[PDB]
């Protein structure tokens, strides 16, 4: 199935929202709504299909001090859900470095196979290239940097198809690419690699 | 805290074969 984003125009642009067995990668800057969309999706996936979810749990790997469980409670409450249950169905791991990020995937895979009842159906990686770009400096290190990132990306695609989960990752300037940008006040515009406008609200992301 | 059995963990190593740290916990700290 597909995980709805809450924004009818954004779901239209993605053809029913983000999809499992695929990797959706959003791009943009601080405030474009990458983390805001990620926190919303972590709540959406917990809903039944009539509401725009898959009756599943979420996983959030954080590499940029962006995880805010208070927002998750805020969205779940406003969208009519037990925010205490929502918080229990979100696994979270702060990656300290690139190697930690790679190892966390094994941990995720093992937890996913056990979950297969609310099975994990979404994996969020925010950010994805932060550690790689912060640890491998210069042209002489670019070869190892591109190799590790490609290996992580291969592991991600593997889990998406193996456990039929949706992988949503964030990035800055193989996968389904989306670009996010700010607009009128709290309004943000999404453009594929033609355009959809969403708004960040108390219920998360919506038209 | 979210732990995983050594049986499930060794299955995941087979999955990534052709390719201790802190693990996961719920958004409520468990
Ligand atoms: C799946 C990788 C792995 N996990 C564990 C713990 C379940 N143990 C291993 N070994 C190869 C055993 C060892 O430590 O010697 N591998």
């Amino acid at each position: 199935g597909r995980i709805s984003t809450g924004s009818k125009s954004l779901d239209k642009l993605l053809g029913g929202g983000i999809e499992t067995q695929a990797i959706t990668e959003v791009f943009g800057e601080f405030g474009s709504g990458k983390t805001q969309l990620a926190h919303t999706l972590a709540v959406m996936v917990q809903l039944p299909p009539e509401e725009g979810g898959l009756n599943g749990s979420a996983m959030y790997i954080d590499t940029e001090n962006t995880f805010r469980p208070e927002r998750l409670r805020e969205i779940a409450q406003n969208r009519g859900l037990d925010p205490d249950e929502v918080l229990d169905n979100v696994a979270y791991a702060r990656a300290f470095n690139s190697n930690h990020q790679m190892q966390l995937l094994y941990q995720a895979s093992a937890m996913m196979v056990e979950s297969l009842d609310r099975p994990y159906k979404l994996l969020i990686v925010d950010s994805l290239t932060s550690h790689f770009r912060s640890e491998y400096i210069g042209r002489g290190a670019l070869a190892e940097r591109q190799q590790k990132l490609a290996r992580f990306l291969r592991m991600l695609h593997r889990l998406a198809n193996e456990f039929d989960i949706a992988v949503f990752v964030t990035n800055q300037v193989a996968t389904l690419r989306v670009y996010l940008r700010k607009g009128k006040g709290g309004k943000r515009i999404a453009r594929l690699i033609g355009e959809a406008v969403f708004s960040i609200t108390e219920k998360g992301i919506e038209d | 805290k979210l732990n995983v059995s050594c049986e499930a963990l060794q299955k995941a190593c087979k999955l990534f074969s052709d390719i201790a740290f802190s693990g996961f916990s719920t958004a409520s700290g468990k």
